[PDB]
């Protein structure tokens, strides 16, 4: 909202996983100001029991990534009114995008 | 805008434990009353008590988590599941994934002591 | 009070193009509210890049929209 | 047992006979995945009947009237010359008076269905 | 000049207000004219037409597999292990192909073979989790694995997919003169 | 770069394709973009505004419908955009005859495009011409010690990238394709997300669908431009 | 009527006195019911009449005689 | 017995062939209109497609879902094919050339046409689904609304003719065919056709829907064929009406003079070529229709379910209306009230 | 250097088509509308002859 | 106007000849529009397999 920035679109929100961090996850929003043509990079941390507030009420693109955010990595936004997976399978449990989650995850499905 | 579906509770983290007690058993009672409309939408063999015993089980494994931030993740995902069952977003499928013991027995060999377990390679 | 009427249109349609479940409600003739389940194609290629070198991993973005492969490869090649 | 009789016994039997075949040459393996309602590959819950909108409603009460317009024109058709003058004036008259309730019909916009939702219009004023 | 919060390029392009929409009154065309249009389907009959016009045109069509679609020798289909006009395999057993292949579809064994020679026991392919990129292709160093132009080998069980070192020397013996017409017009590309 | 070389007689047959690509063009304008049956499906369906596209994360089409002037290709120019002369379509109503519109223009401009392309074609490499980064000729390979050496580990290892991270945006036919990478310093990137215009336009559907009736939601998905495999990655 | 109630909660685990359903019997401290069992107790009732309790009155019950008083 | 045995064996083998043969030049029609072969394989020239699909069909199982009534949903397939064959049994193919000779002829075919909606209103009751329901309930609203059109230009031309006669009103345009004085008439005729055999770009119910594929999105078997026959059968028939009541039916030019010159007195050699002709005249006219039904499928997208009952109730009613004023208007002031 | 690179021609190549090539065709809509009014006007002078002659049949008859 | 029409004679599609030329002019929406046919002897000839630059090209 400031005359000089104007960064009015939302590009993506994601997570990123630093194990060696005491905050494992830093999250990452990307913004576009078609005014000005310029980009911008946001971070901040969180970890897997301290949530981020969303940002939902000042964009509402916002949305779905944090959903993404959330179904991927366990990053809990504060503040965002429907908040469930959007990826994984319906009862999926864990995050697949965290290091020690194995490549090939933990069950697979047949017909019985 | 992009408005919220059936059953969405927005993400808020309990600033006390009590205040976090309240919502729990409120969504306890939820699932309870649920759990006749799971056992129509998800086509079940098994009876109604059985579905609420399973929930009862599933409340019962957190009874002594003691950090609040933990008890918080908990109820959260808690409402996510009961969101999932409530709106038939799951098929049978999964919703079968709940109920292990409900399957017939799986064979004559569970092993139990070290000697059984360790004719199978599993000692 | 108004009752909802809720129809899954997709993904075994030809509009919903086979993948997409978009939960409609409707009152009446009219859609009052949305709810576009996707995950259907969830292919976990983020986390296939990982275990990839990067010359491994760019016939991933030929898969992402696949009418437009080259111009995926443009993206991650920049 | 002219042409007109023996054809309309005919066409029924040759759909019955059709049905028949069918049934008796196709397999029938009935199960209970196979016997759900297709709707898309998923299963949707049971629900109370649809509210829908009046104009349905309308178009099917309205045929009737319309309809019966419609065909009383045909022993005016059917008699055009033995009433020539005379009841071309009354079916005139007939007419006029149908089409004042077509008119009440079209004004008061009886067959629109019309989106409840709507662009907001409003300005955005703020208080200084 | 000094712009605040703004700049020359963030200034609106001369014109970009768009003009206010013409009412009916000032239209160009008479209502009779424009009726005309609207009840007789003017655009609708040239429509019709454009597509009348393509029923006297030639179709596409070709009459496979009687007749076949472009082939380039660039093409990725089924794999081929090769020899050298002496007979001997190509293949020494490098491994490169096996760390390169996206999609972890090579499996590879080797030792010494018993006149000294350094080459494969075991060379399979399971051709269902292979993506045909061709960078096998392109990261054998003695041109040993290749892609022919074969794309008609569909199978009734998929167990007829894994192929082992037989089935895809086989595949080499069978195919190589379309394979040397194909590296002949590519090999000063690679 | 790029992996091959054009072929010998390439650019004479995109040019001759080139030549009567806009009749193509023509015949479906003359299907479309004055039937009226096809406005009665397109014009005012699936409208949304120029601030509530910035809001919602649009981008492409779905963005220049709306009557904003942004396009990738002319405000950060890429490759070889800056070479060639072309026109950016721009709506102003915000639907989906607006978008129909644009796309039927940007045909034009490709087209354009691919012909400038056609005649400024220069001499010259197509890839990096370091032995480190890309596979050197095969001819070197198996000739020079060097050569052989890069092509070895280039297939077994693959290139270090230094560390640190970047997100990159081009204008993609369906919107702007972003992604964001992160490397550690070794061969494999250390992350990798995929920003894909249609997970945002899905995201932004239950907005602009809202009040519609259902076959205008069919058109609202086909204006929109989705392929799934975009959408979930 | 609040013999359907009794009959309600008699049929349930932990208990092991019947008899000890007293029309003013508190399920925390007569009973030994758990807050989890306490909200099992309260949803049985209201099934078996086929009413639904709102939250706020639904915690607020805490004995038969409250059952009885909202019956 | 024998005569009328032999005759109707004729005409019920013509017109189910010539349904068989129309599914397939609809597919090549669009075929070529696409650039395209369309089917050419399955005998020689693709002529024995529509068998395969038929032989195909016969030999697949019939699914009865659970929640349905099987009974309403294996005889509403069946009855709407049997009216729309029982339509045939009054067009002629030359004076009097006819299975019933009905002096009702006109009545009968309205009669039989306001059978056609009982299909679409009890396939949606087979079931139990409320998709199923409205997507019935909006095929029915525009079936109906529809054959108002139809009715009213029926009326229109009967004003001219005083007859419910087919044979007669077809006589009577031995001066001009009717579309030449009712030319938009002829255009009303053929849209609300189209409408009324729910045919693109009237196609709402089974490509716009909540199930995939209409009201028979359930039918395998020999249920759908009887609804795909049904279907195109009653575009065959609805075509002949166009012809009979516009396009002049049987007639083509007055081949007096040819016929004088050709024979010298009545055989079965020149009656055999009056009917032939008769009928070649009258066929080709259903060829015409039949590709102008094909040819606006190839050309346009969908209405919706507004804009159709819009255009039925707003826009074609009211002009019809209007011609029901100005048709004896111009009759009483010419004095040209036809007599019986 | 550079041989046997696929490259464009000295000269260059022709310009292509690439503008919107639509064409108005057809008389003006009034001429369409005339013709619609002649051509209905014909088809009545000749359907009300064809009564009144069928009218003159009937009284003979 | 660059961009503009181009007859039909400068585009790489089949078309007609002789007398059904005549009718297709007479009986085109737009004349200058080609069939999109390529034309066979000029289009995709040689064939890719058979380039003659292939024996003469070198790494640039
Ligand atoms: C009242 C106002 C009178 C004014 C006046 O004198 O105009 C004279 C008028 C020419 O003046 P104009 O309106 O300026 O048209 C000249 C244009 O070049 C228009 O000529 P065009 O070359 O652009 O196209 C002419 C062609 C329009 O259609 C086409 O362009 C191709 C159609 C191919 C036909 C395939 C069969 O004509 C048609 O085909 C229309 C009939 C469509 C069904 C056949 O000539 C006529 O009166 C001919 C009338 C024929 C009526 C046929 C309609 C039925
Ligand atoms: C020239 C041909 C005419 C052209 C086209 C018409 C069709 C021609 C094709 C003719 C025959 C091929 C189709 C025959 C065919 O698939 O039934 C096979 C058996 O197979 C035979 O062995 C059963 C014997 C088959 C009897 C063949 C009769 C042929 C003329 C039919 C009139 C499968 O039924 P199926 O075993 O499940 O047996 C039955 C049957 O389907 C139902 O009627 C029973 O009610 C049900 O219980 C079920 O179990
Ligand atoms: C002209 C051709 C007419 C052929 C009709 C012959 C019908 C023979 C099929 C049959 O045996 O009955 C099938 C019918 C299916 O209904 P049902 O099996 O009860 O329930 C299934 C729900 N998933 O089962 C029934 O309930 C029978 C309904 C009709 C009763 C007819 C009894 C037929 C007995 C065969 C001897
Ligand atoms: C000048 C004085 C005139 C005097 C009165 C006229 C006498 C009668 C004229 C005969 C023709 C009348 C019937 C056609 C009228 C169509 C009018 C129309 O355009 O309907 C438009 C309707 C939407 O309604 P509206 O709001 O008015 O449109 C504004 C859109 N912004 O939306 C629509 O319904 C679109 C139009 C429907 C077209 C149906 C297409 C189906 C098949 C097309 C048939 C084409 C011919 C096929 C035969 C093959 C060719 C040989
Ligand atoms: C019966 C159901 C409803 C009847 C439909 C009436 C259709 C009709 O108009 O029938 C007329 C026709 C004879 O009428 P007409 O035109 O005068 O024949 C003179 C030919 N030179 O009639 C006929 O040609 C044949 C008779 C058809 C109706 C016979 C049905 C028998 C009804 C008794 C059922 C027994 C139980
Ligand atoms: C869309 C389908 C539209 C196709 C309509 C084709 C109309 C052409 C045939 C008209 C037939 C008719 O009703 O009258 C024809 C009649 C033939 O004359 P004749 O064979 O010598 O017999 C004399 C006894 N009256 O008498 C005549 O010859 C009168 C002249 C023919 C009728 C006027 C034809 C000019 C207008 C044609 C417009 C047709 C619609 C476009
Ligand atoms: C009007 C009927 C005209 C069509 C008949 C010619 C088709 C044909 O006779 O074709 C030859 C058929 C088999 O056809 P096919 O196997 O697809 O070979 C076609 C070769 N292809 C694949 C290259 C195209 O031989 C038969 O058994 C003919 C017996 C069929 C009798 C049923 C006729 C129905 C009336
Ligand atoms: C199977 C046989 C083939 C039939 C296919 C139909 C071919 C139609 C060709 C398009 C003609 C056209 O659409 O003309 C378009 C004209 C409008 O012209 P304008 O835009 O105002 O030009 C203005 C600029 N001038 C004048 C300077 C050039 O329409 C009309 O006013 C009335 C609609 C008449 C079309 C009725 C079609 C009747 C066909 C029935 C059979
Ligand atoms: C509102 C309508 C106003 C139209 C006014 C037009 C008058 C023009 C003068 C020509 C008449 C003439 O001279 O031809 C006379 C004709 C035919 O009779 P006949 O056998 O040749 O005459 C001999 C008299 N006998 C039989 C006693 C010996 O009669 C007609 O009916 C044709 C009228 C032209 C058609 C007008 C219809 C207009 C379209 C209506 C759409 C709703
Ligand atoms: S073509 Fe690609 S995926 Fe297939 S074996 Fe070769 S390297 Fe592996
Ligand atoms: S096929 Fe080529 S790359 Fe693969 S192991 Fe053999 S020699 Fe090495």
């Amino acid at each position: 909202d400031n005359t000089s920035t104007q960064y009015k679109s939302i590009i993506d929100i994601t997570a990123v996983d630093y194990p060696s961090r005491e905050n494992r996850f830093e999250v990452v929003y990307n913004f576009l100001s078609v005014r000005h043509n310029s980009r911008i990079r946001l971070k901040t941390y969180a970890t897997e029991v301290t949530p981020v507030p969303s940002i939902t009420c000042l964009y509402e693109g916002a949305n779905w990534f944090e959903r993404e955010a959330y179904d991927m990595y366990g990053v809990f936004f504060e503040g965002h009114p429907d908040l469930r997976r959007i990826m994984t399978d319906y009862g999926f449990e864990g995050h697949p995008l965290r290091k020690d989650f194995p490549l090939t995850g933990y069950t697979e499905v047949r017909w019985d | 805008a992009i408005i919220a579906t059936a059953f969405a509770e927005t993400v808020k983290f309990s600033g006390s434990k009590q205040e976090l007690q309240k919502r729990t058993l409120a969504l306890y009672r939820q699932f309870l009353r649920g759990a006749p409309t799971f056992a129509d939408l998800y086509e079940v063999q098994f009876s109604i008590p059985t579905i609420r015993t399973k929930i009862r089980q599933e409340f019962e494994r957190h009874r002594f988590v003691d950090d609040l931030s933990i008890q918080n993740v908990l109820y959260a995902k808690g409402h996510m599941e009961y969101q999932e069952c409530i709106n038939f977003w799951k098929q049978q499928a999964q919703f079968l994934k709940y109920f292990p013991e409900e399957d017939d027995i799986q064979g004559r060999h569970q092993p139990s002591n070290f000697v059984d377990k360790f004719l199978k390679n599993r000692a | 009070r108004i009752r909802a009427f809720t129809i899954n249109f997709g993904p075994q349609h030809p509009a919903a193009h086979g993948v997409l479940r978009l939960i409609l409600e409707l009152s009446g003739e009219e859609i009052i509210r949305s709810d576009p389940h996707v995950g259907l194609l969830h292919r976990g290629t983020e986390k296939l890049i990982e275990y990839k070198t990067y010359m491994q991993a760019l016939p991933y973005f030929d898969r992402l929209d696949y009418v437009s492969m080259m111009t995926n490869e443009q993206v991650f090649s920049l | 047992m002219n042409t007109f009789i023996i054809f309309i016994i005919l066409i029924p039997i040759v759909g019955f006979a059709l049905l028949a075949v069918n049934i008796l040459l196709a397999v029938y393996k009935p199960y209970n995945e196979k016997l759900g309602a297709f709707e898309c590959g998923l299963t949707s819950f049971n629900q109370t009947r649809l509210a829908f909108n009046a104009a349905f409603i309308l178009v099917a009460i309205l045929f009737l009237p319309f309809d019966l317009e419609i065909s009383t024109l045909l022993p005016y058709v059917m008699s055009i010359y033995l009433v020539s003058n005379y009841g071309f004036t009354i079916v005139l008259l007939f007419l006029l008076i149908l089409i004042i309730g077509f008119v009440y019909e079209i004004n008061t916009n009886a067959l629109k269905i019309n989106k409840h939702n709507k662009p907001n219009t409003d300005s955005l004023i703020y208080k200084l | 000049n000094i712009y605040a919060g703004g700049s020359a390029a963030a200034a609106p392009p001369a014109g970009f207000r768009i003009h206010r929409p013409a009412t009916w009154e000032e239209s160009e065309e008479g209502a009779l004219s424009k009726a005309t249009k609207y009840f007789l389907l003017a655009e609708m009959f040239r429509g019709l037409y454009v597509v009348l016009e393509q029923f006297f045109r030639a179709p596409y069509t070709i009459y496979y597999p009687f007749e076949k679609g472009p082939v380039s020798p660039r093409f990725r289909g089924e794999h081929a292990l090769r020899r050298y006009p002496s007979g001997e395999e190509r293949c020494i057993a490098c491994k490169l192909c096996e760390a390169i292949c996206p999609a972890l579809a090579i499996t590879i064994d080797a030792e010494e073979r018993i006149d000294g020679s350094r080459r494969t026991t075991k060379y399979d392919i399971d051709m269902t989790k292979c993506i045909y990129c061709g960078y096998c292709q392109e990261s054998c160093p003695v041109d040993a694995i290749v892609e022919t132009p074969n794309v008609e080998y569909a199978t009734e069980t998929r167990e007829e997919l894994l192929y082992n070192k037989e089935k895809l020397l086989a595949n080499g013996d069978k195919w190589e003169l379309e394979l040397q017409y194909a590296l002949d017009a590519d090999a000063p590309y690679r | 770069g790029v992996s091959q070389d054009l072929p010998a007689g390439l650019l004479d047959d995109i040019y001759m394709w080139a030549t009567q690509f806009g009749d193509r063009l023509d015949e479906i304008e003359e299907l479309l973009t004055d039937n009226r049956i096809w406005k009665l499906r397109t014009v005012n369906i699936g409208t949304v505004t120029a601030q509530d596209a910035l809001n919602l994360g649009l981008s492409g089409p779905m963005l220049r419908g709306s009557g904003i002037p942004f396009d990738i290709r002319k405000n950060a120019p890429y490759d070889a955009y800056d070479k060639v002369d072309f026109d950016v379509p721009v709506g102003m109503n915000g639907d989906c005859y607006d978008r129909y519109l644009i796309r039927m223009a940007e045909f034009r401009q490709s087209l354009r495009i691919i012909e400038q392309c056609c005649n400024d074609m220069p001499a010259g490499a197509v890839k990096v011409e370091d032995f480190k980064i890309n596979s050197p000729p095969r001819n070197l390979m198996k000739e020079d010690m060097e050569a052989l050496i890069h092509h070895f580990l280039l297939y077994t290892k693959g290139y270090s990238v230094p560390p640190g991270e970047t997100y990159t945006a081009i204008e993609a036919p369906k919107g702007e394709m972003g992604v964001y990478v992160v490397s550690d310093g070794s061969e494999r990137p250390y992350k990798c997300k995929i920003r894909a215009p249609g997970f945002a336009h899905l995201g932004a559907f239950d907005h602009i669908a809202r009040g519609h009736f259902l076959p205008d939601a069919v058109a609202i998905i086909g204006t929109m431009d989705l392929v799934f495999g975009e959408v979930d990655r | 009527a609040e013999k359907r109630i009794a009959a309600v909660l008699e049929s349930f685990d932990k208990i092991s006195n019947p008899a000890a359903i007293t029309p003013t019997a508190s399920f925390a401290k007569d009973l030994n019911l758990d807050s989890l069992d306490t909200v099992e107790v309260v949803v049985a009732i209201e099934e078996e009449f086929g009413i639904e309790i709102p939250d706020k009155e639904a915690d607020e019950i805490k004995s038969v005689n409250q059952a009885v008083e909202y019956i | 017995m024998i005569i009328n045995i032999v005759e109707i064996l004729i005409f019920l083998v013509c017109v189910l062939f010539s349904v068989a043969y129309l599914t397939v030049a609809e597919r090549k029609t669009l075929a070529y209109m696409q650039r395209r072969l369309g089917p050419n394989f399955v005998g020689y020239y693709g002529l024995l497609q529509a068998f395969a699909d038929a032989v195909k069909l016969l030999l697949k199982e019939i699914v009865l879902p659970k929640e349905s009534n099987y009974i309403i949903l294996v005889i509403s397939p069946l009855i709407t094919l049997i009216t729309a064959l029982i339509g045939w049994v009054v067009i002629p193919l030359g004076p009097g050339i006819t299975l019933g000779e009905l002096n009702l002829g006109i009545l009968f075919s309205l009669a039989i046409g306001s059978l056609g909606v009982f299909g679409s209103l009890l396939s949606g009751w087979s079931s139990n689904s409320k998709y199923s329901l409205l997507g019935s309930i909006r095929s029915t609203a525009q079936l109906i609304s529809y054959e108002l059109i139809l009715t009213s230009i029926f009326i229109i031309i009967i004003m001219f003719v005083s007859s419910l006669n087919i044979t007669t009103i077809i006589e009577t345009q031995r001066v001009v065919w009717y579309c030449i004085p009712l030319l938009p008439l002829l255009l009303i005729f053929f849209i609300a056709s189209v409408a009324e055999t729910a045919r693109p770009p009237f196609d709402l119910t089974e490509s716009e829907s909540e199930l995939v594929a209409g009201y028979f999105t359930e039918y395998s078997g020999s249920p759908f064929v009887f609804f795909f026959l049904a279907e195109y059968s009653n575009i065959i028939l609805i075509s002949a009406f166009n012809g009979y009541l516009l396009l002049g039916g049987y007639l083509s030019f007055n081949y007096s003079y040819l016929f004088n010159i050709l024979f010298n007195d009545y055989s079965y050699v020149s009656f055999l070529f009056e009917g032939l002709i008769n009928s070649s005249a009258y066929a080709i006219k259903l060829v015409f229709l039949m590709f102008s039904f094909i040819w606006v499928r190839a050309a346009f997208p969908r209405f919706t379910y507004d804009n159709l009952i819009n255009f039925c109730w707003i826009i074609l009613l009211p002009l019809l209306f209007g011609i029901f004023l100005i048709i004896p208007s111009t009759l009483y002031i010419f004095d040209s009230f036809p007599t019986l | 250097p550079s041989v046997g690179q696929d490259l464009p021609p000295v000269g260059g190549y022709e310009p292509v088509q690439w503008r919107r090539n639509l064409p108005a065709r057809g008389f003006r809509p009034l001429v369409y509308l005339a013709a619609l009014c002649g051509i209905c006007g014909y088809g009545f002078y000749r359907a009300l002859g064809g009564i009144q002659e069928r009218r003159e049949l009937k009284r003979e008859k | 106007l660059p961009g503009g029409p181009v007859p039909v004679f400068k585009k790489y599609t089949v078309g007609s000849k002789g007398i059904w030329e005549k009718l297709r002019v007479l009986l085109a929406i737009a004349p200058n529009r080609s069939t999109g046919n390529p034309i066979v002897p000029l289009y995709r000839v040689p064939t890719p397999g058979s380039r003659p630059e292939a024996n003469v090209y070198q790494d640039p």
